[PDB]
RNA sequence: GGGUCUCGCGGAACCGGUGAGUACACCGGAAUCCAGGAAACUGGAUUUGGGCGUGCCCCCGCGAGACC
């Protein structure tokens, strides 16, 4: 059916440019009109531009006019947000949606799951992973628990998975946190049962696409 | 002017089988011209509801809306844990587009006693110049827990930070994370590193602790 | 009384939905007229070109001028 991908976010200096691209499949946006969307981490959602491609009209939050131009091109069925003179409200993650007003009126029916956009003056810098080991003395009930540590990255976000996909159940990806040092840190725990750690490799898989980090790190028992 | 959605309430905690109310109140007269939408956090949000009461395609019918002139209310009949997220009205009337401030849903559940472990840094990590000690609360309810690091008896101040879980979609527990964090010099004055747990379902507060140097 | 371009005048209202991708093909609410009731209405008969965040366009019809 319909999807829409949103990419080109990333880490952009104060006063610097970036251009979002959303590509739209199942339908076609001539027939429809496109929205930008963003939400300030820990904010809400504030509407920031819309497009329509069969009619040309474009329309504008005042927080954004004049520094974004919203844009499509028909034959890509893609939008496109040109963000100039970027500020350090401008950081969210920017959603793509899709709205449609002639042939029905439901509102922005279907997002993407948005790009983060980070302004900052620090610079992009990978994680360090390292294994967080099943204690060595004891752990809770036939169930053993086992993580990786992924420190002092920059900016948001990281992917972490288990066992290449393979492992799902159980796990908890904690949130980042910035610390004092202002970089990010998270851990992603797994409990698994405890027989399991002589006969099943527990790898975490770390990857930092704004740093083009990927870590595969085995977790065994120290 | 550009037309503003107030929307109350700002969280609200329910359990599982209770309706949930949620309202909107558009400033100036959207006539029907307002959605609904859901946000797991970190996804997507999602359309329930639009035209102000029309239900969208795929979702489950215990979501519904009304709209008693410029009053909007979302009502979910039986709350169901999958159900915790943020929901959002919106007006489209007219450009700007504009969403209500949010209300997050929270489950209330029963009480569970957190299960704690520790995790001593890595003799990787040692190298680097650092060590971190993490301490995990995994599925417990309620949210409010006390974690305090001691290191030989003396407690820590300072140098830890704590990273919670959103509640569980099946079973509405949350998941905590304490990090200690020293060099690796100060690390390796000390023999005793431990966690001291304290939260509801715990009669008396647990710890947890490694010796350093345990292979 | 024909063919082509330009100009002028036109092609019920509201609310949904379904296939199509162009500017089309449909299905419902409904409205209109008539009759009846104190009455939300009830019967009977009939009824609107389309695209698209919407003031512009496509198509169709009629008129006028120019060109054959």
């Amino acid at each position: 059916e319909v999807q829409l991908v949103e990419s080109g976010g990333g880490l952009v200096q104060p006063g610097g440019s970036l251009r979002l691209s959303c590509a739209a499949s199942g339908f076609y946006i001539s027939y429809s009109s496109i929205h930008w969307v963003r939400q300030a981490p820990g904010k809400g959602l504030e509407w920031v531009a819309s497009i329509s491609p069969s009619s040309g009209s474009t329309y504008y939050a005042d927080s954004v006019k004049g520094r974004f131009t919203i844009s499509a091109d028909t034959s890509k069925n893609t939008a496109y947000l040109q963000m100039n003179s970027l500020r350090a409200e401008d950081t969210a993650v920017y959603y793509c949606a899709r709205s449609r007003y002639s042939r029905y009126r439901r509102g922005f029916d279907y997002w993407g799951q948005g790009t983060l956009v980070t302004v900052s003056s620090a610079s992009t810098k990978g994680p360090s992973v390292f294994p967080l080991a099943p204690s060595s003395k004891s752990t809770s009930g036939g169930t053993a628990a086992l993580g990786c540590l992924v420190k002092d990255y920059f900016p948001e976000p990281v992917t972490v998975s288990w066992n290449s996909g393979a492992l799902t159940s159980g796990v908890h990806t904690f949130p980042a946190v910035l610390q004092s040092s202002g970089l990010y840190s998270l851990s992603s725990v797994v409990t698994v049962p405890s027989s399991s750690l002589g006969t099943q490799t527990y790898i975490c898989n770390v990857n930092h696409k704004p740093s083009n980090t990927k870590v595969d790190k085995k977790v065994e028992p120290k | 002017s550009d037309i503003q959605m107030t929307q109350s309430p700002s969280s609200l905690s329910a359990s599982v089988g209770d309706r949930v109310t949620i309202t909107c109140r558009a400033s100036q007269s959207v006539s029907s011209a307002v959605a609904w939408y859901q946000q797991k956090p970190g996804k997507a949000p999602k359309l329930l509801i639009y035209s102000a009461s029309s239900l969208y395609s795929g979702v489950p019918s215990r979501f519904s809306g009304s709209r008693s002139g410029t009053d909007f209310t979302l009502t979910i009949s039986s709350l169901q844990p999958e159900d915790f997220a943020t929901y959002y009205c919106q007006q489209y009337s007219s450009s700007p587009y504009t969403f209500g401030q949010g209300t997050k849903v929270e489950i209330k559940r029963t009480v569970a006693a957190p299960s704690v472990f520790i995790f001593p840094p890595s003799d990787e990590q040692l190298k680097s110049g650092t060590a971190s000690v993490v301490c995990l609360l995994n599925n417990f309810y309620p949210r409010e827990a006390k974690v305090q690091w001691k290191v030989d008896n003396a407690l820590q101040s300072g140098n830890s930070q704590e990273s919670v879980t959103e509640q569980d979609s099946k079973d509405s527990t949350y998941s905590l994370s304490s990090t200690l964090t020293l060099s690796k010099a100060d690390y390796e004055k000390h023999k005793v590193y431990a966690c001291e747990v304290t939260h509801q379902g715990l009669s008396s507060p647990v710890t947890k602790s490694f010796n350093r140097g345990e292979c």
